[PDB]
Parts: structure tokens; sequence; C-alpha cells
């Protein structure tokens, strides 16, 4: 009842799932249940809506396929279905960010990104430019330009 | 946790539906594969009238088709060429050509799962035209027995799901009833106190 | 409307009325009904008016078996449940054809709709149960799958573009007759609108006939607009 | 439905209906994906009899008149056993199955066919 009563007044809510806390991909914001009044064409524009909707829909689609994988196996599913996982893993990993106030817990100074680079980077990750970079390279990075460096580091 | 059993209920339901789908596609493909093999039988019969090989299924959920042949071939050789990726994996473990991923119903000693349609699979042990005819007949028999074994695997797999759902659903109603009873008991105790 | 209960809880608990199942006092059935029974189609002895109502109910993560939802289900002549995990699949508003039925339905329609909705169900009711498991295995069954995919694509709508009834029946007739399944899956959302723009420049006579007589026009003449469009679609 | 209540023959005829409808109820899944003609004689006879037990269920009623004009018919209880016993033996297998629709006596079924 307390969250149910609180949910009626917010204009934008971001939810945190302890599963994401245990996965080691911070912050723990779950994209599925996070919604806002700003996602309208007259406020964010058309360059925002299509990419956000595609990423949201892909992350919703992966949720049940990953559970099917837990029993049916890993190659019994078709290759086209496996591509959904192959790209959703990268999409979810790239959501992590190296913060500036977490320097005590991370030991790192962080990085900075503007919104233009965020929409731009998601467009590239859906474009297929980064299929061959390892997933673990996307953990706790900021601007997309850092990723190719971390792979260079590896 | 009631949410745990709820999520398990949905997951088991959807996995069982997927296994039922696997069952019906396997049944249809098995009928068509058996028809193909039967149509091929007369040509082997007429053409026949006029190192060890082991073959396995190409991916999982095949049941006991894979073990029963690899074990017997291995034993019969250490006592005194492989087709299939799990067959190559069985030699990646331990130590011992790798034609793989040929299309289903493929076109043109030996140890193989011999052909019968209903349930069972027999482990069996056995000039260019002669060799081609025997290897092709053997491979067709094995490919039919593979779909038969897959049919059986799905038919066994699709059953225990329903029992598991019914027992979790019963646990779900009992958890409900216990929760409501505890809640009302606390509420009425508070009301009586105040 | 569920917020009613909350207020009714608060005062009733402060007034020291005896609790109930989840502190809801048993008067809920009375309290709702004393309102919800007032909607009616009156007779000529008092007046030929009519009234309709759309109550709303809150639900926690789709637990339809809860107290208030099952309480309110009994009164109404139907149900439209909105399902959240489908809300992100693309269909909006998230109305599911499985859980929602109307007992009064089948009579309150223009006769143009009644002549066609049966085939729409003969595709959709099969798709909405078969797709979840039959989609993986790649003539009649795959044709059913593809047709159902195009139907569930064509039922979508963009944000706040209401359509008059006549264009609805025109597009439903276009879909069901089998003339629509050549447009590919992603372009359907464009097609359903460019048909709307085409019809006006083709003619108003069909639209006038449906407006006056509330009945499907001559099929031999109805098909001509579809035929002429398909010759020019891009 | 116990032999002490209904007699031996009516019990047998009532139970064997459920016994024989199960074959159709289970085989409908494989029938839905593959054709019938390639199956065994048992599946054929099961389909052949089940398509008539399936359609014999119907019966026109007296209230049906105001939307489908029919006189309305009745099934005698003593005659029901004779009728179902005769169908389940295959004495009426030669009649067209959909002709078995919406009527309450086998003799009228014979007349209609």
């Amino acid at each position: 009842p307390a969250p149910a009563t609180t949910f009626s007044h917010l204009d934008a809510t971001t939810n945190l799932e302890r599963k994401l806390a245990e996965m080691g991909i911070y912050p723990a914001v779950d994209p599925l249940a996070s919604t806002s009044r700003a996602l309208a064409p007259e406020i964010v524009g058309e360059e925002h809506y299509q990419v956000a909707r595609k990423v949201q829909q892909t992350l919703q689609r992966y949720k049940e396929l990953q559970d099917i994988i837990a029993i049916l196996g890993m190659d019994e599913l078709s290759d086209e279905d496996k591509l959904v996982v192959h790209r959703a893993r990268r999409i979810q990993f790239f959501l992590s960010q190296n913060f500036h106030v977490a320097e005590q817990f991370t030991g790192q100074p962080g990085s900075y990104v503007p919104v233009k680079e965020t929409v731009r980077g998601f467009k590239e990750i859906l474009e297929g430019k980064y299929d061959h970079l390892p997933e673990d390279a996307f953990r706790l990075v900021g601007r997309i330009e850092e990723v190719v460096e971390k792979a260079k580091a590896m | 946790s009631l949410r745990d059993i709820k999520t398990r209920i949905n997951a088991t339901k959807k996995t069982s539906q997927i296994t039922k789908a696997m069952e019906m596609v396997s049944t249809s493909k098995l009928n068509r594969a058996e028809q193909n093999a039967k149509s091929f039988v007369p040509y082997m019969e007429k053409i026949q009238e006029v190192g060890y090989l082991v073959i396995t299924s190409d991916r999982g959920l095949a049941g006991a088709y894979n073990s029963n042949v690899l074990r017997l071939v291995y034993q019969t050789i250490q006592k005194r060429i492989v087709i299939g990726r799990v067959g190559l994996s069985f030699f990646r473990k331990r130590n011992m050509l790798d034609i793989t991923r040929l299309p289903d119903q493929p076109s043109f000693y030996m140890y193989y799962n011999h052909y019968v349609s209903a349930i069972q699979q027999e482990v069996t042990e056995r000039l260019p035209q002669y060799a081609e005819s025997l290897i092709y007949g053997a491979l067709l028999d094995a490919k039919a027995s593979e779909h038969a074994a897959r049919m059986t695997a799905m038919k066994n797999a699709t059953d225990n799901a329903n029992e598991l759902i019914r027992t979790l659903t019963l646990s779900y109603n009992r958890a409900r009833q216990a929760a409501i009873t505890q809640e009302i008991t606390e509420i009425v105790a508070g009301a009586n106190a105040l | 409307l569920s917020k009613q209960a909350a207020a009714y809880r608060e005062l009733s608990l402060l007034l020291r009325r005896p609790p109930g199942r989840e502190a809801y006092p048993g008067d809920i059935f009375y309290l709702h009904s004393r309102l919800l029974e007032r909607a009616a189609k009156l007779s000529d002895a008092k007046g030929g008016g009519s009234l309709t109502a759309l109550p709303f109910v809150e639900t926690q993560a789709g637990d339809i078996s809860a107290y208030i939802p099952t309480n309110v289900i009994s009164i109404t002549d139907g149900q439209i449940f909105l399902q959240s995990d489908l809300f992100f699949s693309g269909v909006r508003p998230a109305i599911n054809a499985g859980l929602s039925v109307s007992r009064v339905g089948g009579a309150a329609q223009i006769k143009a709709m009644k002549k066609v909705a049966g085939t729409l169900r003969l595709d959709l009711a099969a798709y909405r149960e078969l797709e979840a498991f039959a989609q993986f295995g790649s003539k009649a069954t795959q044709a059913k799958l593809a047709r159902g995919a195009r139907t569930v694509e064509v039922l979508k709508q963009d944000l706040h573009q209401p359509i008059p009834v006549e264009k609805q029946v025109l597009i439903i007739y276009a879909l069901t007759r089998g003339f629509l399944d050549d447009i590919p899956v992603e372009d359907v959302r464009r097609f359903e609108k460019e048909f709307y723009l085409f019809l006006d420049q083709n003619g108003q006579h069909l639209l006038e006939h449906i407006r006056t007589t509330k009945d499907l026009p001559n099929e031999d003449d109805l098909n001509k607009a579809i035929e002429a469009f398909k010759k020019t679609f891009v | 439905l116990a032999p002490e209540i209904v007699g031996e023959e009516h019990y047998q005829v009532a139970r064997k209906v459920q016994q024989t409808l199960q074959r159709y109820k289970e085989l409908q899944d494989i029938i839905a994906i593959l054709g019938m003609d390639e199956l065994s004689d048992e599946d054929k006879l099961v389909v052949h009899r089940a398509r008539r037990i399936q359609f014999f269920l119907s019966q026109n009623f007296h209230v049906a008149e105001q939307f489908t004009g029919q006189p309305g018919s009745y099934v005698p209880v003593k005659e029901t056993v004779r009728g179902f016993k005769e169908i389940l033996e295959g004495k009426y297998d030669h009649l067209p199955e959909d002709a078995f629709r919406l009527v309450g006596r086998i003799e009228e079924v014979v007349e209609k066919a």
C-alpha cells in the first residue's frame, strides 16, 4: 500500500531492482518499469522516440527468451532468436556508467557524456558496428568512444 | 515467497508449451522422414541385389540417443571417424573427419542406432557403389531413429510439467489462504484490543 | 473508481465499523451497486433517454483474483482488462482478446461490421493462442501464422487519432477479404493511413451510403476502390 | 451411472460412449497436422464412428422455433438405449454424418437421411 499510494503523484519514476544490484551492472535502473511524461514527440523529438522505443522493446523481448534458455538449452533456439540475446547483452551492459561520486568505491575518476552522444551511441549499437567487441568491455564506461579504448586495453 | 512460485508457474507453463511444440514438429518431420527412408529402401534392395564409425545427434534434448552409442563403441574398442558435434565433443573430452550440420533429410566397422518407429533404439554393429549404398542406408536409418528418439524425448518431457504446475498451484492457494487468515486474525485481534 | 474503497475504508475504520476480509467492510457490494445500477436505456413511459458508464479499477501487478476486482467484475456486463507485459509489444491501448468478452455484444453494431467480424476472429483467436509456441518451426499453418501477424499489426493505432466508424469497417473489410496481406509487416502502419487519404480522392458515395443506411455497400463496387489503390501503392 | 441403478445394458452403453470418444479426443492432435488416410484401420474406424457420436448430440427444441422454425422433438428414455446401442455397433454408419444434426429420434434420422 505505501508504494501504491506513492505512485500516483510522481511525474517520472525510475525503479531499481535488487537483481540488477547483484548482477554488478550499476546503476540498477530497470528500463522496463521506468516511465516519464517526457516521452512525447513534441518534447524530445522524433530522433529520440524511435530509438528509445526500439531499445525498450528489445529489452522486453529478451526477458522471456533468456528464461527459456535456462531449460531449453543454448543452441536449440534458432540463430535469429539467439541474435536477440547477442545484442541485448551488449545493450544492457552499455547502460552501466562510471560515476564521479563513486570514486571511493570504484577508485576511478569517471567520464562525462551529453545526451546527444547517448542517442548517437544507442543508434550505433543497434547499427551493428560493435558486434565483435567483448561484452565485458562495456562494463562501467561512459562515452561510447571509451569502449574501443578498453578493448585496446585488453 | 509467493512470487517465486508464481514465476516458476509461468516459466514451467511456457517451457511446457515450447516442449509440446517441439513434440508436434518432431512428429510431423518423423512421419516425412520415415516415408523418405521407406521410399529409399527399394533402391538399396535392388542395387544390393545387382577403423570405426560413430554417429550421434546434432544437438540437445535428444534423450538417451547419444550416450547409448558412444559408450558401446568406446567399450568394444578399448576392450580388445565421427559425425555429429556432440560426437566431436565426446572426443574433445578424453582423447582419441568431422562432417557436421548436413541438412535434415539429407541427400546423397559402423556403429549406429538402428531403425524402429515406436519407442526403442537398437545399438548395432556392421565397390564405390557398394560402399555408397551401405553408408547411405545406414545414415538414413540413423536419421530416422534420431527423429524417433526426439519424439520420445519430447513425449516424456511434456508430462511432468502438468503435475508440477498442479502442485505449485495448490501450494499457491494454501499460501493465499494462510496469508488471508493471518491478516484477518491480526486485524480482529487489534480491533478487539481497541 | 477503486479509490472510493480507500476513502470508504478510512472513514469506516475511523467510525469503528467492524472490519472485513482486507479491512474492507462488507458494504462494498452495496456501495458500488447503489450507483452502478443507475445506467439504463429507459422506456417510452418515462422518456427515451439512455446512459452508459465506464468504471475504472486499480490492480496490483495483475492480481485479478483480488477482492475489489472480483467484486466489481460481477456487476458489469463485460470486462476490458489491460495487460502490462503486452503494453510494450506495440499494441496500444493494451486490450487482450482472450480475457475480454462482452455479453451484450453482437447486437449493438452497424450491420456492415457484423458481416465480417467472424473471419477476423477465425484468424485472431487462433493466432493469439498458437503464436507463443508455434512461431519457431518454419502451407496452411504458416499461412495462418503470417495472416495473424498482419492482423495484429493492423489493429495498432498511433497517439490520439480517432477514426469514424465507416473507415473502421472499410479497413476491416479490406483486411479480412485477403487483399491486404501483400503489404509487408513494417509498412502496414503507413498503408492503413494512405488508404484513408486515398478514399476521399476516390469518392464519397460509399461513405455516404454507410452513413445513411448503416449497411455495407455493393461488394462488386466496394472492391473497385481497393483494386484501384493496389495498382498505385508504393 | 451405476449398474445397480440403470441395468447392465444401459450401463455398458453409457460407459462405452466415454470409452470410445477418448480415442478421438486424443488423436485429434495428430489428425490436425497429418492426413487421416495414411493411418491404421483403428484410427480410421475411430474417426468414422466418432464423427457420428459427435453430431448425434444435437436435438431441436421447442424454444428454437422463434429463430429456427422446427416442430420440436423428444427422445424416449427407453428408446435412447436402443438407439445408442444400435449406433455403437455400427448399424447406422452408412448414413451421412451431418444429417445427424438437431433431431431427437433415430427413426427421424433415418427418414431425414
